[PDB]
């Protein structure tokens, strides 16, 4: 069971898969291959819950059910700069406009 | 001959499978496949009454010799008994496992023989309805199934592309000679005139076994059309045909000797009148409608 | 040429609707006429009488959107071997983003309106497009005879 | 081998190079950085934008269940529009 994600830190967003059985810390070093950042500078969390690099994905409730390529599951993404901390912040999508009259 | 049109009958409201004259020369009975027969006078083409039974559309119809009695064969899977004097459904014959295609009265007119999708021909008595024998006929649907001049055998033909004879009494196929889409019995009695959907019909002495005439022009590959003799006035071969004519041809030459023109659809049954010149023609969904040819020979 | 043969050598055939859309099963009759059959709901299947030579393909019953069965546009019954059905798995495309987008429209908006849309004539054109059977025939007949 | 795909507001999509590929509109861009900038396609269009080129590789040719690819109303009418330029 493959799973499909969005990571998303400030206004940057990856799509990219993984397996369910895949560690945090494998995910990790994905966004390394990427964001050219070490996973040791990498926070991952999932809403507000931050993510152990040991447990699986699926175990972080990222399911084939939850991360499907038509409707990824939010990875938010934080990074540390030696003794610098941001706290994750993810700049929303615009809205689209009131939809029209004649589509309702 | 010079046929030209005389009536018009427009009753059915869908396709018009089968048209027969009574051997009394009265009536002229019509099946549909909107589910009704109606029975019509051969001479002034007036409407008699319309009679209704079968739950689905009706394919053939035959008079008793006495004029007195019809079977019908329908998609129902039924073949039905009726007094022509009430309307009223004297019986329904079950026993076929699909469409029933084809039907005749014996000469006697104490038996029915069907034919049906079933690839079967069944024998019935009409006292009863008890079916006596169910003939293993042909592998493919039976698309004619005549009685001869004593009724002591049985034509069918089938979409096996064979044609058969059966020995009434036992069932045994006592001789067999592109799907043959109709078959009869001559009037005088030696002869079989079959159809092939190779656009042909073919005469046949079925005792010495060799085909003696070959009659062609007219348009059939798909449907089953019912063809005939006429000999009140002179000798003719008549038939539908796809192109919506009727043709007629010199039954001894081989010649086209006339086609009758007024039907817009696919004709698919004729019948000639028994002691006159008449002929009656039915048409399908595009038509819906019988035809009355009146001619001097 | 896209047309049923009449074999009459029956064959027995298991329609298993895998889509999320009502299908609309459609026998191609001997003039190469298509006939609607009765509907099968959404993970539904069903056991039904057909015939060798034959050909069906399927549709949404609701919009006549097309399906697949067995990966492909056409489905044709052979002979049953050792007493098996066989399967007819009607299964969604991989539709084009534009297609399904126009899906979607079509189903919010009623075509006595698709005009009073803010966008270029083009996709009205789109739009009234509507999906049916004998276009999609004619295409398929034609890259037939490419390949 | 990723692209970045910019929208209009600010907001950049890292996708699979094969993935984005898919619009013959980006190939394009592409050859004429390996960054992409959209003038008028907003963020909540190309996200949506960036799921169907991951719905079309990994299920072209899967032989499973295709499962629907699901458009809210509210954003029907803007990804016809996107689709229609990007052509995909």
């Amino acid at each position: 069971m493959d799973v499909f994600l969005m990571i998303r830190r400030h206004k940057t967003t990856i799509f990219t898969d993984a397996k369910e059985s895949s560690t945090v810390f494998e995910l990790k070093r994905i966004v390394e291959g990427i964001l050219k950042r070490p996973p040791d500078e990498q926070r991952l969390y999932k809403d507000d819950q931050l993510l152990d690099d040991g447990k699986t994905l699926g175990e972080c409730g990222f399911t084939s059910q939850t991360a499907r390529p038509q409707a990824p599951a939010t990875v938010g993404l934080a990074f540390r700069a030696d003794d610098t901390f941001e706290a994750l912040c993810i700049e929303p999508f615009s809205s689209p406009p009131e939809l029209p009259d004649v589509m309702k | 001959p010079n046929y030209a049109l005389k009536f018009t009958l427009a009753g059915h409201t869908k396709a018009v499978s089968s048209v027969k004259f009574s051997p009394n020369g009265e009536w002229l009975a019509s099946s549909s496949a909107d589910k009704l027969i109606k029975i019509w006078g051969a001479y002034d083409g007036k409407f008699e009454k319309t009679i209704s039974g079968h739950k689905l559309g009706i394919s053939d119809v035959a008079w008793s010799s006495d004029s007195n009695l019809l079977v019908s064969a329908s998609d129902d899977k039924t073949l039905k008994i009726w007094d022509v004097s009430s309307g009223k459904c004297l019986k329904t014959l079950k026993g076929h496992s699909n469409y029933v295609f084809c039907c005749n009265f014996n000469p006697q007119s104490n038996l029915i023989v069907s034919g049906s999708f079933d690839e079967s021909v069944r024998i019935w008595d009409v006292k009863t309805g008890k079916c006596l024998k169910t003939l293993p006929a042909h592998s493919d649907p039976v698309s004619a199934v005549h009685f001869n001049r004593d009724g002591s055998l049985i034509v069918s033909s089938s979409y096996d592309g064979l044609c058969r004879i059966w020995d009434t009494a036992s069932g045994q196929c006592l001789k067999t000679l592109p799907p043959v889409s109709f078959v009869k019995f001559s009037p005088n009695g030696k002869y079989i005139l079959a159809a092939t959907l190779d656009n042909t019909l073919k005469l046949w002495d079925y005792s010495k076994g060799k085909c003696l005439k070959t009659y062609t022009g007219h348009k059939n590959e798909k449907y089953c059309i019912f063809a005939n003799f006429s000999v009140t006035g002179g000798k003719w071969i008549v038939s539908g045909s796809e192109d919506n004519l009727v043709y007629i041809w010199n039954l001894q030459t081989k010649e086209i000797v006339q086609k009758l023109q007024g039907h817009t659809d696919v004709v698919i049954s004729t019948a000639c009148h028994p002691t006159e010149n008449i002929i009656a023609s039915a048409a399908l969904e595009n038509d819906k409608t019988i035809k009355l040819w009146k001619s001097d020979c | 040429v896209l047309r049923s043969v009449n074999s009459r050598e029956p064959s027995q055939v298991i329609f298993c609707n895998r889509s999320p859309r009502v299908v609309l099963p459609v026998w191609l009759n001997f003039d190469g006429e298509p006939q609607p059959y009765p509907t099968l709901p959404p993970g539904t299947g069903r056991r039904i009488h057909s015939y060798r030579g034959h050909l069906w393909l399927f549709r949404d019953a609701g919009t006549h959107d097309g399906l697949l069965v067995n990966q492909t546009e056409l489905f044709v019954p052979s002979l049953n071997v050792d007493g098996q059905p066989i399967f007819a798995n009607i299964t969604l495309p991989v539709y084009t983003l534009k297609e399904r987008c126009l899906q979607v429209v079509r189903s919010l908006v009623k075509p006595e309106n698709y005009r009073r849309l803010d966008i270029v004539r083009s996709l009205y054109e789109d739009l009234e497009d509507h999906p049916n059977v004998q276009k999609d025939l004619e295409r398929l007949t034609q890259e037939r005879i490419a390949h | 081998m990723y692209v970045k795909l910019i929208s209009s507001d600010g907001h950049e999509f890292i996708v699979k190079r094969e993935h984005a590929l898919t619009s013959g509109t980006i190939k394009a861009m592409l050859s004429g950085t390996n960054e992409v900038n959209f003038r008028e396609i907003p963020s909540h269009v190309l996200s949506k934008v960036c799921m169907y080129f991951t719905y079309k590789v990994r299920y072209t040719n899967s032989s499973t269940e295709i499962p629907e690819f699901p458009i809210a109303p509210e954003i029907a009418l803007e990804l016809l529009m996107a689709a229609n330029f990007l052509d995909c």
